[PDB]
RNA sequence: CCGCAGCCUGGCGUUGUCCCUCGGGCGUUUAUGCGUAGAGUAGGUGGGAGGGGUCGAACCUGUCCUUUCGGGGGCAGGGGACCCGAAAGUGAAACACCACCCAUGGACGCUCGAGGGACUAACCUCUCGAAAGAGAGGAACAACGUCAGGUGGGCGGUUCGGC
RNA sequence: GAGGUAGAGUACCAUCCCCUGGUUUGGGGGUGGGAAGUUAGGGGACACGUGCCUCUAAGGCUAAAUAUGUCCCGAGACCGAU
RNA sequence: CAGCCGUUGACCCCGAGGUCCCCUAAUGGGAUAUCCUGCCGGGUUUCCGGCUCCCGGUUUAUAACUGGGUGGGAACCCCCCGAACGGAAACAUCUUAGUAGGGGGAGGAAAAGAAAUCAAUUGAGAUCCCCUGAGUAGGGGCGACCGAAAGGGGGACAGCCCAAACUAAACCUGCCGAUGAUAAGUCGGUGGGGAUGUGGUGUUACGACCUCUAGCCUGAGGUUGACCUCGGCUUUCCUA
């Protein structure tokens, strides 16, 4: 049980954080979007299911912090609804990282998410991402369900634990 | 790296990958990192192998802080991708444990001498 | 009548490392105390007539610091072993041992200020570089987010009595 | 009988905002902190404590029972060419 | 008007095919052209195949090459963003209202779905919708108004996989050939992925599950009352 382990050293606080913030800065050269060959913290991702099984991807993805990028309204309004401080995007980050990371490999489906970082300026997060089409995939028993259409696309209605999170079930 | 306190040199590093190749038949020696670990809970480690090439670092970063007060000793390898040639294994290996040395018992326990006495001047 | 932009200031986060004078502390290190009556330094409360005693004391002789030079406190040798009383006073006694508080100073790891300084590794600006990466200046500031306060017809909704 | 396992920036907390009856009591998000984790936790209308009662998240996945007429059969106290 | 097809079975209707121009999400490249225009490979006269963003392979480590997410659809569904009109006889909190509308994404239904559920004398037992509960609870210049849940009564009522402890290469997968009914599977060679964890058992609360210890407990065989190997059984897949 290393995944036991792996978080032992990294539970709340350690000098971990240290090396993490060198991290933290080369991935700011890195693309707002790319592709890691193998997953960081498995503690999260095989606690979603991710099989290092060929067939599966994870994808890194930074967003900017702050409240809603919402515009100032312009025509007659009561006061009501025109202020602007305070705002906030209601859907939570951890749910908009897989959207945009969503929209990279439309030909893969999104499972489950986490971040691992997360500075003043930029939040990092970590997204399991599932091929449908490969011909390993497609003869699982365990997984089975995916030859179905309607496991497609899922993240944009909310389907992903994000979403039912973001629904407060 | 920092997960690595203390250097080891090559010809130290090349004795241990002879070492274990010898452990092939006679001794009994754990392949996988959870094979290990446990058995490293299990205090059953005579010694243990980490490499120096691991991706991210917090991969095996818990092993030595473990085998300190479980007081058994470890030995480094920068080449993650001959040990897992050397335990025999088609693909790469991050971490092997040894139950018993088997035959390289005596080239096993100078190692550990090795590696003592360094830990020594290694303070 | 008001509301919201924007602006100014400040707090918090992106926020690092050496410090530096002083004032605060945090958990520690220690050591320093006379209203009168009295063998005499009772600072004030506790368990406590036993505490120290080759499980080292009384005596006097000096080196030394201090203080209302009152006087006590710390030094080994000379001395190989002795003093306080349950007994005399004090609205409150035992320099009988060990504790708590006030009170003086220094130091240790950490924190905050009056603040100040320095550096670069964050970050920012620019350049080179196909990329990778490199170089130059500022700087833990700035800028952003967020929050608060001041301003705020820049923009938004409104009323503008009744006889 | 003995031993072991049992999901983190997640719960939870302060603050700002959003909405719903959720009101000193709900859910969501931003911001700042931030756990325990089986000898664990939560919940049982303000808070806290005590007992008593019941559940185990922070990953899945799921038959049917209902939403509708682009369309096709059938029926009609629907009109007869403004 | 004129002529033909039809008894060698017409026309029609059913099914199976064949053809099936151009733009068009239009995707070789370009478009204010429903049009022009390249590069490869094929045979070759006509002509035929391939050429944004991705997933996994060939070959050098950037060159091309093997193999498979886009838009529409009457309403309906899900999810983010988000109005004023009016009402309060004015109007600013509130309400009108998460509707009008924007954006994304599906299917024939979607959503949701196995309690950190309730309620309360120690009970019930996924979810959904229908009728009630009920304008009750509760909210608000206490103003218009908004507005549950629990329970009961109906419908169909189905409940299984993962992570960990614990097994540890016993694993999955491309092609070719054989076999297999062409399926799945198996076989021989092949290529890929994989100890940075595949596959095996199993996921539930006065506990559940796993391991060890001890004891009792299957048709054949063996082993030392006890143990083990081969039986039926559970799950899954495959369609002739």
């Amino acid at each position: 049980s290393m995944y036991h382990y792996i978080e032992q050293t990294w539970q709340n606080k350690d000098w971990r954080r240290s090396i993490l913030r060198k991290r933290l800065i080369e991935w700011r050269r890195q693309p707002a979007i790319t592709r890691i060959d193998r997953p960081t913290r498995l503690n999260r991702a095989r606690a979603l299911g991710y099989k290092a099984k060929q067939g599966f991807v994870m994808v890194r993805v930074r967003v900017r912090r702050g409240g809603l990028n919402k515009p100032r309204p312009n025509s007659g309004r009561r006061p009501k609804r025109m202020g602007v401080y305070g705002y906030g995007p209601s859907k939570g980050y951890r749910w908009i990282a897989e959207e945009r990371a969503a929209r990279k490999f439309p030909n893969l489906e999104v499972l489950g998410s986490y971040y691992v970082a997360e500075d003043g300026m930029y939040k990092y997060y970590e997204v399991i991402m599932v091929d449908y089409s490969h011909p390993v995939i497609r003869s699982d028993p365990e997984l089975k369900w995916l030859q179905d259409s309607v496991n497609r696309k899922r993240v944009f209605r909310g389907l992903t634990s994000a979403g039912q999170k973001s629904r407060g079930l | 790296p920092s997960y690595v306190k203390f250097e080891v040199p090559q010809e130290l590093a090349d004795k241990v990958l002879e070492a274990v190749k010898k452990a092939k038949d006679s001794g009994k020696i754990k392949k996988g990192t959870n094979e290990t670990t446990k058995a490293v809970e299990r205090s059953q480690a005579k010694l243990v192998v980490i490499a120096e090439d691991v991706q991210p670092e917090e991969i095996v970063a818990h092993l030595p802080l473990l085998c300190e007060e479980k007081k058994i000793p470890y030995v480094y390898v920068p080449s993650k991708k001959s040990l897992g040639e050397a335990c025999g294994l088609q693909v790469a290996a991050a971490s092997v444990a040894l139950m018993d040395p088997g035959e390289a018992k005596d080239l096993v326990d100078e190692i550990v001498k090795r590696v003592n006495e360094i830990k020594g001047k290694s303070s």
